[PDB]
């Protein structure tokens, strides 16, 4: 069993083309401030491979950190994010955004991301005590008053019924309280939190939210397929919902012919499950490879909209075409459903936040009732 | 993290959305999840 780091390492200096990409897209990253430092502009910006491999590897046993509590005024973006901020920079790039097209990078990243996965679920920490993945929180920032109150003031912000403490708002385990970080067991477990009972109450409506999200396009009418790559990011219902390698999805893509695509962006201080949005049978249900740090070339330097200091933030468009992601389709044609027809729902990831975990109640043939807890997003691959 | 909602297009036409979603950039804070986001018309 190797270290993902170094079957990465391996990857790029064993393949000409790679070992090229691997110093070019940081090459191509300007000397001149900002650029001399990470987005966040805590730390200087990686410049080699090596450092970025040595990096990685130091991050399988790390959770993110909460930056903000000794620096309130640095950017925000990538708070939870330590691999998007070394590679930010890289990833708007030319040869950056070659380098994290490729398959097999992606494939490694995807198992490097999945190694941190296992960390990040692992209430030891690695072997630091029955309470070392607690401990691990705390160390990092996250029991702070600037982290605990960003965390209730977000969750505040969505509703009338405003509440004034975080144990009102989420579930936690026993006696938890700030000062033990809530007794949250490991990061994974505080990332996938539930909503406390009545706080987040299911809506009379045939549809309701599925994400704790903000809204970010409704488009109407869209196409079968479609040119994603140009500006604007038009929806390609064909590249989305991979019928590119699954022929049994290419019924419902013709399904959503001049059907509309609502889009809709969760913060990393968000609720990050997911709830079923309408009441209807599982009728198709996916999980597809992809990508991690992929941007549009519009969010990249030189870009009309780029460099994006927090990518892929101003591609969440384009990304739906290509990042690891979900499809679930619903039939709402039943008994207690609203006979709206086929309701399509695609979580896509971001970054190391791309773990798409659908949980079993929605297998196909099963039906779910509108706001249903049914998956969640988990930082991984 | 982001995600998407889609529906038919006969189904849209029964649907009246509400509007920090249909016109996003409108919206200052999140959605909260369970809550409405489109009715039957
Ligand atoms: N949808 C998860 C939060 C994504 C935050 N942005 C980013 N990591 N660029």
């Amino acid at each position: 069993v190797e270290n993902p780091v170094e079957t990465f390492r391996k990857l790029i200096e064993n393949d000409s083309t790679l070992y090229m990409l691997a110093h070019s897209m940081f090459d191509e990253v300007p000397e001149k401030a900002p650029y001399d430092r990470d987005p966040t502009t805590l730390k200087k910006q990686v410049r080699n491979y090596k450092t970025m491999l040595y990096l990685f590897n130091t991050l399988l046993t790390e959770v993110p950190e909460y930056f903000l509590r000794d620096n309130p005024n640095v950017p925000s973006g990538l708070i939870g994010f330590p691999f998007n901020i070394i590679v930010d920079w890289p990833m708007g790039t030319p040869s950056g955004r070659q380098f994290f097209l490729d398959t097999r990078v992606n494939k490694c990243l995807k198992d490097i991301l999945n190694k941190w996965n296992e960390f990040l679920k692992d209430p030891t920490a690695q072997g630091n005590g029955n309470k070392g993945g607690n401990q691990a929180l705390i160390d990092a920032g996250w029991s702070s008053d600037a982290a605990v109150e960003q965390l209730v003031n977000k969750a505040n912000e969505s509703t009338t019924d405003k509440k004034k403490t975080f144990s009102e708002i989420f579930q936690h385990p026993a006696n938890g309280t700030q000062e033990n970080f809530f007794n949250y067991a490991c990061w994974d477990n505080f990332f996938t939190r539930r909503f406390k009972d009545g706080v987040r109450p299911v809506a009379d409506a045939a549809v309701v939210n599925a994400c704790e999200s903000f809204p970010l396009s409704f488009d109407t009418d869209v196409s079968r397929r479609n040119t994603f790559w140009l500006k604007g990011t038009p929806y390609s219902l064909h590249d989305m919902l991979g019928a590119t390698q699954d022929e049994r999805v290419a019924s419902y893509v013709d399904g959503f012919v001049g059907g509309s695509v609502y889009q809709a962006f969760l913060s990393a201080d968000s609720y990050h499950c997911w709830n079923a949005p309408v009441t209807g049978k599982v009728v198709y249900r996916s999980l597809i490879d992809g990508t991690y740090f992929a941007e549009t070339a519009a969010a990249g330097f030189g870009g009309s909209n780029g460099p994006d200091p927090a990518g892929p933030d101003v591609s969440q468009r384009y990304i739906t075409h290509i990042a690891a992601r979900g499809v679930l389709i619903v039939d709402t044609n039943v008994t207690g459903g609203a006979k709206i027809g086929l309701v399509g729902f695609v979580p896509v990831g971001m970054s190391e936040v791309s773990t798409c975990d659908w949980f079993d109640n929605t297998e196909e043939g099963k039906t779910i009732s509108k706001g249903d807890v049914i998956g969640a997003f988990h930082s991984g691959g | 993290x982001t995600h998407c909602l889609i529906f038919q297009r006969d189904a849209v036409k029964k649907l009246q959305f509400i509007p920090k979603a249909q016109y996003p950039e409108i919206a200052t804070t999140n959605l909260a999840v369970n809550s409405e986001l489109a009715k039957l018309t």
